[PDB]
């Protein structure tokens, strides 16, 4: 209602949840094809 | 002018040759292997 | 200040504010499996 929960609402991750991941620096896990990306790519 | 190039890890990541075509050296990466086995089935699934 | 009387002094706020306290709890760690044969011996039989 009057209280705004849009930040906590799923966009699915929520906006604050996505923002925290973006702010933190994390190397791409590449679980599906990471070994291939390191080689030819 | 210098020949083989090394990273901070000291792994050989680069090489220089008389031809002048630069070659990046990457060690033969191993392919990860894991076994998914169920005793009741007595069968296994290879995992990469 | 405490009062030497039946009446007692009370300190009570006439204004209110809302603030958010942020806390992080680490419930998981990265899971790592090491291939001992490649890492320890670099694929060399004499080391094995």
């Amino acid at each position: 209602g009057d209280f705004n929960l849009t930040l906590l609402e799923p966009v699915a991750r929520s906006a604050i949840e996505d923002l925290l991941f973006d702010k933190v620096t994390i190397a791409d896990p590449g679980y599906m094809q990471g070994y291939d990306d390191c080689m030819q790519q | 002018q210098q020949r083989f190039v090394y990273d901070a890890y000291q792994n050989l990541v680069g090489y220089y040759s008389d031809d002048g075509n630069y070659y990046c050296l990457r060690a033969c990466v191993s392919v990860p292997v894991s076994v998914i086995y169920d005793k009741e089935t007595k069968t296994h699934a290879t995992l990469f | 200040d405490q009062l030497n009387s039946s009446y007692f002094k009370l300190s009570i706020p006439t204004n209110f504010s809302f603030g958010v306290t942020q806390e992080y709890i680490q419930t998981t760690i990265q899971k790592v499996t090491v291939d001992c044969k490649q890492y320890v011996c670099n694929g060399f039989q004499k080391c094995e």
